[PDB]
RNA sequence: GCUAAACCUAGCCCCAAACCCACUCCACCUUACUACCAAACCUUAGCCAAACCAUUUACAUAAAGUAUAGGCGAUAGAAAUUGGGCGCAAUAGAUAUAGUACCGCAAGGGAAAGAUGAAAAAUACCAAGCAUAAUAUAGCAAGGACUAACCCCUAUACCUUCUGAUGAAUUAACUAGAAAUAACUUUGCAAGGAGAGCCAAAGCUAAGACCCCCGAAACCAGACGA
RNA sequence: CCGAGCCUGGUGAUAGCUGGUUGUCCAAGAUAGAAUCUUAGUUCAACUUUAAAUUUGCCCACAGAACCAAAUCCCCUU
RNA sequence: UUAAUUUAUUAAUGCAAACACCUGCAUUAAAAAUUUCGGU
């Protein structure tokens, strides 16, 4: 599968996006998908257990955790129940804050 | 009694000999070789059970349906015997019901 | 030292010995050498006469179509007959309910 | 379940995801949009088994969709027909018979199957009136 | 451990093994093919694919070949392709009852025929169905000429067919002595099932009888090595004559 | 100290491949191991599971454990089409030392064990019981103690149905939890997942974890016994 | 060993019946009903215990709880 | 066993089929075969 052909306006007709160039100078670093999207996913378990995670985190991930708590701070008030996967290089937040999290990563641009 | 009497035979074993040297060499055969042949053929072992690893009852079932017409009569009666045994064994008496 | 080189493919498609009593019937029949042709082209294969179906098989396929495929006009006529019968049944039921 | 096994199953193709593949470049619009195109880039997959029907368009939300295409699905909404035609699409609906659709959908293997090319049979009588009417923008 | 070739062809394995493997290739073909006959009770279904009755689904269906329970005595005559059936049945033909094992035996009749090809009368048991088969063939000689031996499904009729074939491929005057005109008329009439003279060798015999024909054929008094060495010395003398 | 122990290695284990066995002379279907006169095929049955009992029931990958059938009560069951060692080491593993002794009128059932060293033309201590040494008032044999072994004081033999009585002389060796569907947890990928199928409205693949041992009398086939 | 010979296979037959089922260390954890050719067993039933998600419970004080004794229940505060 | 039910099997009939023999279908028996002889 190759990289997408250029749709002239951003976001796309269905709203897809290219990652912005050059990447930002934030120590939190996000890679995209093999099929090229922003790497955010839900998580369903244990009947009522809804959570979410960003998968391919890299760098000093604790900064991304603090940022996610800060964005989440106005979102629900409670402190973020989050855990990184340092060997796996991931971050996960308890609860599904999914589309807004994708928006936060998109506004980060990188 | 139940122990040895002397120190047993000295375990001369070279851990770095040739017949173990390549142990798994050229055995990432599939994706590292442009998909010509899977590892699912690289195993040198019996054709009764070369890579469909079910239960014990499944193991015998595969042994029958693969090679039953190639056995001496003792093996055929034996495989039939244990196959009947296992078919009774799966769904009759256990811990979870 | 250095092991023997890893497994390669087979040397093209190989026909089997028809004299061999061990061969399963799945790879020595009519469509099997067809599969061999589909593997190694005509480059290793045989004359392409196996590709076209047999004339007896052609008549069999024609029979299969005649017992397995109608014409659109026949289906349309059946649909028209069914619709006319349904309308007549509906009119008769309405007349019986009205009376 | 009496006729669950005789029930037809048709893969619903999300046309918003068709717009995605248009944007993501899985299926380019420079050539016809066929089931060959619908499968070839892995945007939405078909299952020949389970006594299935085939590919049919979906019905939600054609806002912000700017492309030209020629869709050939088994079934679609009248809203989907108008969705295609709004930018000026092409909509056609033939059948795809079971062995025929199975040969069609994964064209890689039957291209190396060795038998000669089969031809698609006409739809059955129940499916016949569906294709017989142009109100479905069919074939 | 395991035996290499499969026992499902073990008997067939011996068919290619030794002295019996020196049997005629025509005998190999006649013992090799397995064409099936028309049944005695398994009425044939219509075609390959048909609509399901309770499902309305086009499904391909075949027919079961019911095994012919052949008693030994029926081989001693020319019976039909019919016989008995050793099976079971329900009391009211109802599967919700206790069924019992059952039998369906034939009703034979001792009749007689007078074959011109045999030019003799043979009286044996036959079936009224076999009578109808001969009548549809219009003559016992034509029936012997007509059906396959595998279609015959009887030893005595197979032997009669073997004799008829030997007589036809022999064309000896002893078939119709002092009447060669009738012999020629019958030979023209029986020109249909003409076979080679070699084909009369293993004609219809048992596989054991095939081994018998082999031992009667492959055996001979061994050549004398006095005679063999004499011939070798004669060859040496002929060669040294050129020396 | 004796009995004893211990020791490797006989050969068995499964697979890979491969088609094998049958004539020193002789004799050998009568009372088999003695040189000699007038006849074959005929449907396996049955329990079990229905918590009793009866119809029913087994003796490559993929569709698919779906279509067929069920005292519609238990389950059983497709075609189309597609393509050398993570084995042992004399109680273990072939019982194997041999289908022998013995047992039984026969068919049959079917055991046991040895250990040297390069050389046999080289002839170091321990399971239990005992003596080496027998005993000292009293009591589940022990504990706290002690000048001091015991006498001093406390002290209802163990494992288990029980609600509070059966087994075990004593050693030494054998001997008894393996079915992953669901869910979870941990990994890889992500609107796709996975080396044809299956599934997906956050899922899909890999692994992990649940399933004993002993013990009836029964019954049917096939023999063998007056 | 004749109350239906013996033996081999089928046969790891079968009964819900007894008994026995192997080393350690932390956290929690004991008695209510109803069916059942059933009380020697099993199934609806409750308790738990754990995993996740969602903020008040136990002890009570006023009022109140029926016509043909102890009391008990709902029940602010502590 | 006159509990129940058949009737695989015979033996009779009768009816079919063939021109005394064989096969099929009903009924009847003899003999069998399948299943029942509850609790406090
Ligand atoms: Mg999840
Ligand atoms: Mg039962
Ligand atoms: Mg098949
Ligand atoms: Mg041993
Ligand atoms: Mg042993
Ligand atoms: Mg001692
Ligand atoms: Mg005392
Ligand atoms: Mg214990
Ligand atoms: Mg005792
Ligand atoms: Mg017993
Ligand atoms: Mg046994
Ligand atoms: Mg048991
Ligand atoms: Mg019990
Ligand atoms: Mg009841
Ligand atoms: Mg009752
Ligand atoms: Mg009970």
């Amino acid at each position: 599968i190759p990289d997408p052909p250029k749709h002239e306006h951003y976001p796309t007709p269905s709203g897809w996006q290219p990652p912005r160039d050059p990447p930002p100078n934030l120590p939190y670093f996000v890679r995209r998908s093999r099929m090229h999207n922003i790497p955010v996913y839900k998580d369903i378990t244990h009947g009522n257990r809804q959570m979410t995670v960003i998968r391919k985190v890299e760098g000093d991930i604790w900064a991304l955790q603090k940022d996610v708590e800060d964005f989440l701070s106005p979102l629900l008030g409670k402190t973020p129940v989050t855990q990184v996967n340092e060997v796996t290089g991931t971050l996960r937040i308890k609860g599904y804050f999914d589309q807004e999290l994708k928006a936060w990563l998109l506004e980060k641009g990188f | 009694i139940g122990i040895r009497l002397t120190l047993p035979p000295p375990k001369v074993v070279d851990r770095w000999n040739e017949k173990r040297a390549m142990f798994g060499v050229y055995d990432n055969i599939g994706i590292l070789g442009n998909f010509e042949k899977h590892p699912k053929e690289l195993i040198r072992g019996p054709i009764w059970l070369r890579g469909w690893k079910g239960n014990e009852l499944q193991r015998c079932i595969r042994k029958r349906k693969m090679v039953g017409s190639r056995m001496f009569a003792d093996d055929l009666h034996n495989l039939n015997k244990r196959i009947r045994y296992l078919y009774k064994h799966f769904n009759r008496h256990g811990k979870f019901r | 030292y250095r092991a023997r080189p890893p497994p390669r493919r087979r040397p093209g498609p190989r026909w089997p010995d028809p004299e061999d009593l061990l061969t399963p019937r799945w790879q020595l029949g009519p469509r099997y050498a067809a599969k061999q042709f589909a593997r190694y082209g005509a480059a290793s294969g045989v004359v392409p006469g196996s590709l076209w179906p047999s004339p007896e098989q052609l008549r069999e396929l024609e029979a299969e179509e005649r017992e397995w495929y109608p014409s659109l006009a026949t289906m349309q006529e059946s649909l028209r007959v069914k619709q006319l019968a349904e309308e007549q049944k509906r009119r008769e039921r309405e007349q019986h309910i009205a009376e | 379940n009496e006729g669950h096994s005789f029930r037809r199953q048709y893969k619903p193709l999300s046309l918003n995801r068709l717009q995605y593949l248009i944007d993501l470049g899985r299926v380019d619009p420079s050539q016809p949009i066929d089931l060959t195109q619908l499968v070839n880039g892995r945007g939405v997959t078909i299952q020949p088994l389970k006594r299935d029907y085939g590919v049919q368009l979906v019905e939600e939300g054609a806002d912000t969709f700017t492309a030209k295409v020629n869709i050939e699905v088994q079934l679609a909404s009248e809203l989907a027909i108008a969705a295609i035609e709004k930018n000026g699409g092409v909509v056609t609906t033939a059948f795809y018979d079971p062995r025929s659709l199975d040969i069609v959908c994964k064209p890689v293997p039957f291209f190396l199957r060795g038998q000669p090319i089969p031809k698609r049979m006409l739809p059955p009588e129940e499916l016949v009136p569906y294709y017989t009417d142009a109100k479905n923008r069919g074939y | 451990p395991l035996h290499k070739y499969p026992v499902w062809l073990w008997k067939r394995l011996q068919l290619r093994e030794g002295i019996c493997s020196r049997l005629p290739g025509h005998y190999l073909r006649s013992l090799e093919e397995e064409r099936t006959p028309t049944p005695v009770h398994y009425r044939p279904h219509g075609a390959k694919f048909k609509i399901n009755p309770k499902n309305g689904q086009r499904e391909r269906v075949e027919d079961v070949p019911i095994p012919i329970y052949f008693p030994p005595e029926s081989q001693r005559g020319l019976w039909g392709g019919e016989g008995w059936i050793l099976g079971q049945i329900y009391a009211n033909n109802d599967k919700l009852s206790k069924r019992l094992k059952k039998v369906w035996k034939p009703q034979l009749f001792e009749r007689e025929f007078y074959s011109e090809i045999l030019d003799k009368k043979f009286t044996v048991t036959v079936t009224m169905r076999t009578l109808d088969l001969i009548d549809e063939a219009y003559g016992l000689d034509f029936y012997i000429l007509k059906t396959p031996k595998e279609d015959l499904c009887s030893k005595f009729g197979m032997d009669l067919k073997r004799g008829m074939l030997l007589r036809l491929a022999r064309q000896d005057p002893q078939l119709h002595p002092e009447d060669p005109e009738r012999r020629a008329a019958i030979y023209d009439k029986y020109k249909e099932f003409a076979i080679p003279e070699e084909e009369a060798e293993w004609v219809g015999l048992t596989l054991e009888e095939a081994i018998e024909k082999q031992r009667l054929l492959e055996e001979k008094d061994p050549v004398p090595l006095f005679k063999i060495y004499v011939a070798e010395l004669i060859q040496q003398l002929q060669q040294q004559a050129l020396s």
